[PDB]
RNA sequence: GCGGGGUGGAGCAGCCUGGUAGCUCGUCGGGCUCAUAACCCGAAGGUCGUCGGUUCAAAUCCGGCCCCCGCAACCA
RNA sequence: GGCGACACACGUGCUACAAUGCCCACUACAAAGCGAUGCCACCCGGCAACGGGGAGCUAAUCGCAAAAAGGUGGGCCCAGUUCGGAUUGGGGUCUGCAACCCGACCCCAUGAAGCCGGAAUCGCUAGUAAUCGCGGAUCAGCCAUGCCGCGGUGAAUACG
RNA sequence: CGCCUCCUAAAAGGUAACGGAGGCGCCCAAAGGUCCCCUCAGGCGGGACGGAAAUCCGCCGGAGAGCGCAAGGGUAGAAGG
């Protein structure tokens, strides 16, 4: 995991989309392409749009989930299983 | 079940022996000799049961293990499960976890080889 | 142990130090 | 009952570790005991020995509220 | 003509001493809108087949059509 | 009988607080305990090393009770079964012995449960009576680790005078046993 | 009508004598070879034609029902 | 986002199955190379990863740097172990916009297979094989157990 | 092809056919005498391993169980254990 040293990291182009909803009027479909950001407290209760690759997956965020990264709900690898 | 809730081997050390026991590894047995005042080199046959106490009061007190260890374990990896994450699809299949590569190895997670024709 | 992280031979050869290999 | 294929029955004394002293009967007039009801953490209150843990997981992470707006 | 896409297989293997024989190829076969025409797609996957070995299985699904079952 | 520590609170603390709670107009509609059957359900004396009479003595030192055994009824083919096979032990506890019995096993042995997070609040015979499961037996006091060689686990059947399992969770419970939920 | 039969992909044991399925080929994985056969190491596949009964237990004993071989079908 | 997929098969390796061993402390003996938004002494904080300091050096100068096996003593006493370190939980440290895919390291807990390998098969004839550490290219970091080098200890056998 | 049970068999008995269906050619030293005691199958609920079904506890359950083997009759106020 990162440093601590350094805040924790959120792309700033989407913290900015979750609070402006917080005020204006919840809420919308956020679609994203950050991967990388940390799941922040004021998402909770939000639908994003993590994309991968090639289509943008719903993901519904909740109060067990947050130190996780918004890549962890929206798999890359399609796979099914082997030999059926 | 003497300490904590499984009775350990006499005969062998008691840093090795508080070893037996599933959330305490040799550096638990490095700092809960210390802190209660038992000679690591005294074998739990050649012990007191002041010196008994003294280590079952201090080693079930202060770290949790044995079920509940493993439940937290479980409840964590459950959690990591539900939600559910990439971390805990790994655990649903029942692949590597931590990134690694499958092509070849990672039988440890996968098990007995399946041979296919 | 030379994978055995928990030890000055273990990690020697990885080339770390630690507690279990103080510098 | 029957004679001579019984264990007998003494007054007997378990003594437990946390100090505990119960007086029962028993085949072994002294015994003494791991963890016992006066001590035992479902026994007792609400003794959680070290885990009130709890469900600190989650979002108790904050650390901080270091984001700019 | 048929009346419902299969998927089947064709094992040409021959193997006694030298004399060769090695032929294997597994495909989808699907009825066409009526009118239609002969349609072949080489959805062959790098070299698993070499790119020799297809103009000549093509002419073995295209000759073997000119009858029936 | 004798002065022992949990029929002396059965009289004269549990009684009056059941009275209380249901209000019985005779003091015989207030529910008694009738008897304790411990059952070694086992079965691993089959065809394998018949002869356990090693449980036996297991038993006969937690109750001071020599057991009795139990015969296969039908023989049967899945289970390795042949009818008149000895498949287990029953010991029946009344009075002095049951109280002694269920006093240590209430005060030392169901703590000295490894992840006891307590009885079951749901395994009432919807006629009064409770039954558990215990799954070993170093559980139990007069029981070492330098005595066992193989663990037996037990049935343990509660028997009561009560008639519905309210006034069998309350006498139970004012009894001190510890129901999880 | 009388007899025998039906069990891994093929061919054959087990059935009489209830318990536990075996042999040779074939298949599959690995080996040897430039390669292929041969050969060497290793493995998987029946759930015993079906339905019913006896039995604690049925490929096995008993009944019926489908199928296949053999013999009979004469004085007329 | 993928080249890191996983029912499986092959090649190339690393680490092991232990007592000629493994762990902890005490103490020695190499070479070749690298190093100015680079090497980093020593002092201090943290069990540590590292961080805040801060001296020297365009370096037969200061540094990376301890070489390791080995030597002294002490512990374990043949066990799936004080052998083994895979896997998994939790917490961290650094690089870098960013470590979910998909980084390496630290420490805590976990402590799997593996008891010397079927058919088959490689290497090496001397400072070689075996064994032990060191450096360098690439390089932000690193998935290197790879590669190209360096020295330590140091064999066996060749009738034919 | 002899023997046992059922039906045909027309409410005593008996009653045929190359009529419909089974079974016997044994067994048990206790599966015999007697005394004493005990009551089943099945259903629901409860109980570590333990499953539909091993053993345990509860409640319902007149006999549907059991009575070595076919069937009938009989049978717990026992012929059953
Ligand atoms: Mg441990
Ligand atoms: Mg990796
Ligand atoms: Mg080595
Ligand atoms: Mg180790
Ligand atoms: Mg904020
Ligand atoms: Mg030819
Ligand atoms: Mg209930
Ligand atoms: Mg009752
Ligand atoms: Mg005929
Ligand atoms: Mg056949
Ligand atoms: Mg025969
Ligand atoms: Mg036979
Ligand atoms: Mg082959
Ligand atoms: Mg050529
Ligand atoms: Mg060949
Ligand atoms: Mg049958
Ligand atoms: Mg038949
Ligand atoms: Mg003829
Ligand atoms: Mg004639
Ligand atoms: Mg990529
Ligand atoms: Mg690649
Ligand atoms: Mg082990
Ligand atoms: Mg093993
Ligand atoms: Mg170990
Ligand atoms: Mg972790
Ligand atoms: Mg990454
Ligand atoms: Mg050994
Ligand atoms: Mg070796
Ligand atoms: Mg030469
Ligand atoms: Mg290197
Ligand atoms: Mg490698
Ligand atoms: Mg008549
Ligand atoms: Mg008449
Ligand atoms: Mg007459
Ligand atoms: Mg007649
Ligand atoms: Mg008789
Ligand atoms: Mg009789
Ligand atoms: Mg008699
Ligand atoms: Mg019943
Ligand atoms: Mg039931
Ligand atoms: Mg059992
Ligand atoms: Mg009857
Ligand atoms: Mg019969
Ligand atoms: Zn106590």
């Amino acid at each position: 995991p990162r440093s601590l040293k350094k805040g924790v990291f959120v792309d700033d182009h989407l913290l900015e989309k979750v609070l402006e909803l917080n005020a204006k009027g919840e809420k919308r479909l956020i679609k994203t392409w950050s991967r990388r950001s940390t799941i922040v407290p004021e998402m909770v209760g939000h639908t994003i749009a993590v994309y991968n690759g090639k289509q943008h997956v719903p993901v519904y965020i909740t109060e067990n989930m947050v130190g996780h990264k918004l890549g962890e709900f929206a798999p890359t690898r399609t796979y099914r299983g082997h030999g059926k | 079940a003497r300490i904590a809730g499984v009775e350990i081997p006499r005969n062998k050390r008691v840093d090795v022996a508080l070893t037996y026991i599933y959330g305490i590894g040799k550096a638990r047995a490095k700092e809960a000799l210390e802190k209660t005042g038992i000679n690591p080199a005294t074998r739990v046959k050649d012990l007191t049961e002041a010196e008994v106490v003294r280590l079952r009061e201090y080693v079930e007190n202060t770290w949790k293990l044995e079920g509940e260890l493993r439940a937290e374990v479980a409840a964590n990896i459950k959690r990591l499960m539900d939600i559910g994450c990439y971390r805990g699809l790994r655990h649903r299949r029942g692949l590597p976890v931590r990134g690694q590569r499958t092509r070849t190895n990672a039988r440890t997670r996968k098990g007995p080889r399946k041979t296919v024709a | 142990g030379k994978g055995d992280r928990r030890t000055r031979r273990g990690k020697i050869w990885r080339g770390t130090y630690g507690k279990y290999r103080p510098r | 009952m029957k004679e001579g294929i019984h264990p007998k029955l003494v007054p007997a004394r378990i003594i437990c570790g946390c100090g505990n002293v119960i007086e029962t009967y028993s085949t072994k007039p002294e015994i003494y005991v791991e963890v016992c009801s006066k001590c035992h953490p479902f026994y007792t209150g609400q003794q959680r020995f070290v885990d009130t843990e709890g469900r600190v997981e989650r979002f108790q992470r904050r650390y901080g509220d270091s984001y700019r707006k | 003509t048929i009346t419902k896409p299969v998927d089947v297989e064709g094992k040409f293997i021959r193997q006694t001493g030298g004399r060769g024989q090695y032929g294997h190829v597994k495909i989808k076969v699907e009825p066409l809108p009526r009118g239609s025409g002969f349609e072949f797609v080489n959805a062959i996957v790098g070299g698993v087949i070499p790119k020799e070995y297809i103009p000549a299985v093509q002419k073995g699904i295209e000759e073997a059509m000119q009858s029936g079952p | 009988p004798l002065d022992v520590a949990l029929k002396r609170k059965y009289y004269e603390e549990v009684r009056p607080e059941l009275i209380r709670r249901f209000g019985y107009q005779n003091v015989w509609e207030v529910p008694r305990l009738e008897k304790v059957v411990i059952n070694q359900g086992l079965g691993e004396a089959k065809e394998d090393a018949r002869i356990l009479e090693k449980a036996a003595q297991e038993l006969a030192l937690i109750t001071g009770q020599k057991p009795a055994v139990t015969r296969a009824k039908k023989s049967i083919s899945n289970f390795k079964l042949r009818k008149g096979m000895p498949i287990g032990l029953r010991v029946t506890l009344r009075r002095d012995r049951m109280w002694i019995f269920l006093e240590k096993l209430l005060n030392v042995a169901l703590p000295r449960i490894r992840d006891f997070r307590g009885l079951n609040p749901n395994s009432f015979d919807g006629r009064g009576n409770y039954n558990l499961g215990l799954r070993e037996q170093l559980i139990f006091p007069e029981i070492t680790y330098d005595m066992v060689d193989a663990l037996r686990g037990m049935d343990i059947a509660v028997v009561t005078t009560a008639e519905t399992d309210e006034e069998a969770r309350a006498l139970l419970e004012l009894l001190g046993f510890p129901f999880r939920k």
